[PDB]
């Protein structure tokens, strides 16, 4: 119409851009997108070391597993305000923590009052009650159990937890442990934490990881459609 | 940025080969591509062109219906094919690439060209002399009228310029009104007013000698001027 | 006007104001439901489309039913065949919207529910399609007895409970009925057995079922109110192709069998605000 | 330990004298000079278009210098460049990394720099000899996120990081020429000036610092906020800059008097501010605000005159044009609006 | 002991910033009035303009 002759083919490649944009979208909009977390010496590098591998500031790790595409932020290196950043991971289908076991007779460095295990306990309710992370699930991590043996069967957990009736096991001390993380959650009705023990099989942490993700997202399909 | 062009020679009419082109050098998968032929000592005159894509695909209203043109993403080569042939259809024939967007600069690589020999309304630009001698260093300014008023409602002309040398294909000069191509000097200037247009020359030398074109782009039926020549 | 009062006469028919009450709150609650929707800018999927679809059926159902009760009683012999037929018309194109809005929404779930697309966003064509489908299909069951089926030349083809519609209009829409409760119930029937055996079989060892109890519950409640409110009138309509004329005495006293059909629609935006907790508390603020 | 406890108080003792330096040179405020000049009534600006096509939040845009196009960033990793006149888009740059939280756009139209959590400033071309864009140079020398980077010519760029420094880079070369130090928090927004000869930083501890390219030193500090700074502007003139925070409050400083001269507080808000630009005249003080709205700040009279409130979502990124004949606001629902 | 060096750094800016020019607030806020009024013509922000020379037209 009043568009001259090279005008339209300017509107032909907006739309030619457009439909490429739409079709990179529904893309990137099928892949599950999952932030890892914790402590210095939590072990994060064994927890994405031992998981298969298929792919300084943010690091991004690619890999597959039942026909799902994951995606792996692991934010250590920002030694800037945790604050600032953190508002655009709002969108994000789970939150990977890691705690270590064996990491509550071992004090912080340059400090002898403060104990590594209280701060990993107020790291994480500081994130599971935090603003933006209110409707995304937890997944949590423990990552050392034979070590936390070794170090249990000789010292006695009430060096840590000054509260502590039963004996000196892992039986009911993984048990106490998994409880005490648990009790750090405020919003019990719109987020669940699942639970698991680092084991040496590689294949059993991914699958339970699986596991939780499409329990995560079965529910935020349930909740799409007004049927729960 | 390279661009050849095969499958010409001597047919008779009725039946002929494809007019094949090989592309690279640069994105040919975002780029509209044009076709110019050049007839032998004449003016040249424009055939047919595609979009982006193969969205819109036209040709010429003297072949309408009767040429078959397509592009190839894949390997970025370009047919071209004759169903009937004629008389004249005995020309040079060029592939120009072109884009589109604000601020572009359509067709600034034309490329080579490829021989053809046979054995045996719209807007009407013109130009103001055929040929003019001329000496070193001396200012001239060619003019090219045209039979309608380019000027659009959005504010910028659609006259394009170019230079063809004497033996390769032409380069373009300006684009629009005065601005210069990428690779051109500056001695060059454009200017016009929306029917008269004229190009001034401040240092000329030995080196730019050959036929001026005038091009418009308004009306989507191309149409090109007559030529001026330079004689040194 | 020869016909009315002779089918009257050859068929036999010769405390309203609380139904017109509890028709008005059915239109004030339905019409509050759906500016809840407008209003929030949230509330604006496809998914929420189909509830206020459903909504804006169910006002059209409840003004035609006011309507048709302001407009009964002895006004009605000497009112025009052609508003007779209207009348009865926007009745049903009112109630067959209704229930087609309901399986698009019933379709529209199943399909959500069947593949993980893992984000609400969604291609407005099949809403856009679904709607159109039921509002068309809906318009064409209100108008086909002008059409056909008038008993005008017909005597006793004509149904006893009213007049100057065939029998086989009436088990037409019986047999519409049936199907379209069959699909609804298969569509949920699945849409539950799904989600109980994906969740128990891949999602095997989380130390986080719940889950599953929580959505049994919400389909058998959605089926038990839907189909214990529409099984007197379909009774009715079925009973009516069957009962001879001059012998039957039910169909004389038909006007709760449609009470019942009406309520239900009014009763459904209940259902469809109290299962979910946004759409709850988006109403709370209100 | 008696060397550390002397050098503790002569600091003290030359804040003291700054401060009493500082209030001798106040004789009137702003307000009771500007009391005899006509307030504008209302402004009341509509949107014209509504450029969509972005499928995430947006962090930030930039105009360029013919007042036509702009670049927006946004977090699904694309750096479209829109049209303004006809909603049209340009280019759809991918980018390597898709999280980004700056862009910009160079004064001669060249090139296009955008950087991100990745601490990289990544800078692309748009007049290659070909029909795609490359990456030309990828800076990496922060330790930081990257936060705000401005071109301050065709060949330099300065960017500030989060790691409590701001650095003048050299695109030629790839290596940093001068590196300004002294903020104690992060830094997350910076201007330049109107001659391209100084420029101020954000901090994140209610500080603001004023730099010199040339020498590379701190030259003034302005202190006055509460909680932090989160965005900055210079005024038309170069003599003034406005610095937005999060405690619902943006002030306006001045260089030749390093005092603050007007601040901009409602008791209706008390949410944070994300953007702050001024006019073409100085007259308007545009603001961001994360409660899904903006406003339009009068300058010389600290009272409000309009609310573009035509978004969803909280606005981040906006910014007046060089010619002062449109506006446009970013918010995270993915649509820019060109309002007039 | 480090922070000594640091310390005398900050004293010396701190000194450095301390020998700089003031200026009256008066003259400053009449300088940013008369820039403000000067160039309040060509301000189309708070200025209406009619629609006909508007590119964002409508
Ligand atoms: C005999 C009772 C009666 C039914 C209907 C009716 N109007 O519509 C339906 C209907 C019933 C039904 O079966 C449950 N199904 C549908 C369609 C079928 C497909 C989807 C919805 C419609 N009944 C209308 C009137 C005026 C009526 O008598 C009113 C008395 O005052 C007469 O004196
Ligand atoms: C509105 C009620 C009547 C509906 C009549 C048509 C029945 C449904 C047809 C479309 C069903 C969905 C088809 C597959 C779509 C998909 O997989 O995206
Ligand atoms: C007049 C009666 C009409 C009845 C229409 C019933 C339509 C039922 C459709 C059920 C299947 C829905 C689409 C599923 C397609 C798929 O994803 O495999
Ligand atoms: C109250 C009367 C209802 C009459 C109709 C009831 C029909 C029930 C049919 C249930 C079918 C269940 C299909 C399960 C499919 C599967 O195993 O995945
Ligand atoms: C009087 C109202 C009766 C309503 C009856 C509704 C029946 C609901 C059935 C619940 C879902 C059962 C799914 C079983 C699937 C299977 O066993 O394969």
């Amino acid at each position: 119409c009043t568009l001259s002759a090279e005008d339209k083919a300017a509107v032909e490649r907006s739309k030619m851009i457009d439909r490429n944009l739409r079709e990179d979208g529904e893309k990137a909009a099928r892949e599950v997108k999952l932030l890892l977390l914790g402590a210095g010496e939590s072990g994060k590098s064994t927890i994405v070391k031992q998981m298969k591998i298929i792919h300084t500031g943010i690091v991004e790790t690619h890999f597959t597993f039942k026909d799902l595409h994951f995606k792996m932020f692991d934010v250590g290196g920002q030694r800037s305000e945790r604050k600032k950043w953190i508002h655009c991971f709002e969108g994000v289908t789970a939150i990977i923590f890691c705690v270590a076991l064996s990491d509550y007779d071992l004090v912080l460095a340059e400090d002898e009052e403060m104990n590594r295990m209280h701060e990993s306990m107020k790291l994480f309710d500081s994130i599971c009650n935090n603003k933006w992370f209110t409707d995304t699930s937890i997944i949590l991590f423990l990552n050392k159990k034979d070590l936390f043996e070794e170090k249990i069967k000789k010292s006695p957990l009430t060096i840590c937890y000054p509260e502590y009736a039963g004996s000196n096991t892992y039986e009911e001390a993984a048990a106490y442990i998994q409880c005490q993380f648990e009790d750090l959650n405020k919003r019990k009705d719109t987020k669940e934490i699942y639970t698991h023990f680092t084991c040496a099989t590689d294949t059993k942490n991914v699958q339970f990881v699986f596991d939780a993700v499409t329990d995560v997202i079965i529910k935020n399909n349930l909740k799409d459609c007004g049927l729960f | 940025v390279q661009l050849v062009e095969s499958g010409g020679g001597l047919v008779q009419p009725g039946g002929s080969r494809k007019l094949s082109c090989s592309a690279s050098g640069f994105a040919f998968s975002s780029f509209g591509m044009h076709w110019v032929r050049q007839a032998p000592e004449k003016g040249l005159e424009w055939v047919a062109y595609i979009s982006s894509g193969s969205g819109t695909i036209y040709y010429a209203d003297t072949v309408k219906g009767r040429f078959t043109i397509s592009r190839d993403d894949p390997k970025n080569t370009l047919f071209l094919q004759m169903t009937s042939l004629r008389s004249e259809d005995t020309a040079m024939y060029y592939c120009v690439r072109s884009i589109y967007y604000y601020g572009s600069s359509p067709f600034d690589f034309w490329g080579q060209g490829t021989t053809l020999t046979v054995s045996s309304s719209d807007i009407v630009m013109t130009q103001a002399t055929s040929s003019v001698p001329v000496t070193p260093g001396e200012s001239v300014s060619i003019s090219c009228r045209s039979s309608k008023s380019l000027l659009h409602s959005n504010g910028n002309t659609y006259l394009y310029w170019f230079l063809q040398r004497p033996g390769q294909s032409p380069q373009l000069l300006i684009y629009r009104m005065s601005n210069l191509a990428s690779g051109v000097p500056d001695r060059f200037s454009g200017s016009g007013s929306g029917t008269a247009f004229t190009l001034t020359i401040s240092r000329l030398e030995a080196e730019d000698v050959g036929v001026y074109y005038c091009m418009q782009h308004l009306e989507y039926p191309l149409t090109f001027g007559a030529g001026t020549k330079l004689e040194l | 006007y020869d016909i009315i009062v002779r089918h009257y006469n050859y068929t036999g028919k010769l405390t309203s104001v609380v139904f017109i009450l509890i028709c008005c709150f059915i239109i004030l609650e339905n019409i509050f439901v759906l500016l809840t929707i407008w209003k929030t800018k949230k509330f604006h999927r496809p998914m929420y489309y189909f509830i206020g679809n459903l909504a804006l059926s169910d006002l059209l159902a409840g003004v035609a039913y006011t309507a048709n009760l302001l407009l009964s009683g002895a006004t009605t012999y000497k009112l025009t065949p052609a508003q007779w037929f209207l009348r009865e018309g926007s009745m049903f194109v009112a109630l067959s919207a209704s229930v087609f809005s309901l399986l698009a929404i019933a379709i529209e779930r199943y399909i959500t529910m069947l593949k993980m697309k893992l984000h609400n966003g969604s291609n407005n064509f099949r809403l856009f399609l679904l709607i159109s489908a039921c509002w068309v299909i809906s318009l064409i069951l209100g108008g086909l007895p002008i059409m056909g089926w008038n008993c005008i030349s017909a005597l006793s083809s004509c149904s006893t409970v009213l007049p100057l519609y065939h029998k086989h209009y009436i088990l037409f829409c019986t047999t519409v009925f049936t199907l379209l409760l069959l699909s609804i119930v298969i569509l949920y029937c699945r849409i539950y057995s799904l989600v109980r055996t994906r969740s128990r079989r891949l999602t095997f060892r989380k130390n986080i079922s719940e889950k599953s109890l929580a959505l049994l519950k919400t389909v058998i409640i959605v089926l038990s109110v839907f189909i214990a409110c529409w099984a007197p009138l379909f009774i009715l309509l079925l009973l009516d192709v069957g009962c001879k004329v001059k012998t039957c005495d039910i169909l004389f006293r038909a006007e709760y069998f449609l009470v019942l059909a009406v309520l239900n629609s009014g009763t459904n935006p209940i259902i469809y605000t109290l299962t979910n907790k946004e759409m709850r508390r988006a109403f709370i603020r209100i | 330990g008696s060397e550390l406890d002397q050098l503790r108080q002569e600091a003290e003792q030359l804040k003291n004298q700054i401060r009493d330096a500082r209030k001798a040179c106040a004789d009137a405020t702003l307000s009771q000079i500007t009391n005899n000049i006509d307030p504008v009534g209302r402004i009341q600006m509509r949107t014209r278009r509504t450029l969509r096509g972005h499928l995430a939040k947006i962090y930030a845009m930039h105009w360029g210098t013919d007042s036509r196009l702009l670049v927006s960033a946004s977090q699904d990793g694309k750096l479209i460049i829109w049209d303004s006149y006809t909603t049209n888009k340009v280019h759809a740059i991918p980018l390597r990394s898709s999280w980004v939280m700056t862009c910009a756009y160079a004064p001669s139209g060249n090139y296009v720099a955008c950087g991100g959590l990745d601490n990289i400033c990544s800078i692309y071309n748009l007049k290659t000899r070909e029909g795609n864009v490359r990456v030309s140079r990828e800076l990496a020398g922060h330790t930081g996120y990257l936060s705000c980077c401005r071109f301050l010519d065709d060949n330099q760029i300065v960017t500030s990081s989060g790691d409590t420094t701001c650095a003048l880079w050299d695109i030629e070369t790839g290596q940093q020429t001068t590196t300004f130090t002294g903020h104690t928090g992060d830094v997350m927004s910076l201007s330049l000036a109107p001659d391209t000869r100084l420029f101020v930083s954000g901090a994140c501890d209610a500080s603001a610092k004023l730099w010199d390219v040339r020498e590379g030193m701190c030259r003034q500090t302005f202190t006055g906020h509460e909680s932090d700074i989160n965005a900055i502007c210079f005024f038309p003139n170069g003599n003034a800059f406005a610095t937005g925070s999060d405690d619902a409050t943006c002030r306006l400083f001045d260089l030749r008097a390093d005092q603050e001269l007007m601040t901009y507080s409602h008791d209706n808000i008390i949410c944070g501010i994300t953007s702050v630009s001024f006019s073409k005249s100085g007259r308007l003080l545009l603001a961001g605000y994360d409660d899904f709205n903006c406003n339009v700040w009068d300058a010389l009279k600290a009272d409000r005159a309009g609310v573009l409130a035509g978004h969803d979502n909280r606005v981040s990124c906006l910014g007046v044009t060089d010619d002062g004949m449109a506006v446009a606001t970013g918010s995270w629902d993915s649509f820019l609006k060109i309002w007039n | 002991t480090a922070s000594i060096a640091q310390a005398r750094k900050l004293v010396e800016q701190l000194k450095m910033e301390a020998n700089i020019d003031r200026i009256k607030v008066s003259k400053a806020a009449a300088d940013l009035m008369a820039y403000c009024e000067a160039h309040a013509k060509e301000d189309p922000l708070l200025t209406p303009v009619p629609a006909s020379e508007n590119p964002f037209r409508e």
